């Protein structure tokens, strides 16, 4: 699966 | 299996960190990247390839990568992490 | 000043930690060692020099090196250290 | 003054 960034 | 908790203290800014994942439930919710002089780095509390387990108290278990982000949107100024060494 | 939070479960060995403190209340108490390959030191999330401000959410302020080891013996399974960065 | 060590 398409495999996303998250900044926090 | 190597798992500890962690409660952050943001003092109103960002953990300084970047997660990565898929909406595919099982997939792991991985520690990608740490913001040089961030929150997370200067603690060194948690690190790149550390998988998270649970924010906040409620499980990533079979959660796809939204579900983390839901919760890191409802965070206040302490945030608690569930973190499992790779 | 930099604070946060850790919880580990020793379940029933140790947490791969040495500590140091003197009995003058005011003194702090600090992470001065830790076991090579022991459960502290394979979190990567606890550091030598930072300084013990709590055990199990009892404060450690004002109180003897005497008290952490009485409050450390005491802690159960799971042990949560509230530490301040050096 | 005197500096002791526990380890556990």
């Amino acid at each position: 699966a398409t495999v996303r960034t998250y900044s926090c | 299996a190597i798992i500890y908790t962690v409660e952050l203290k943001r003092y109103g800014g960002p953990l300084g960190i970047t997660i990565s994942g898929t909406e595919e439930p099982f997939d792991p919710i991985i520690i990608s990247s740490l913001t040089k002089g961030g929150l997370a780095e200067r603690t060194g509390a948690i690190h790149i390839g550390d998988r998270i387990l649970a924010i906040n108290s409620s499980s990533l278990k079979g959660k796809p990568l939204s579900e983390a982000i839901h919760l890191l949107q409802m965070a206040g100024e302490t945030v608690t992490l569930k973190i499992k060494k790779q």
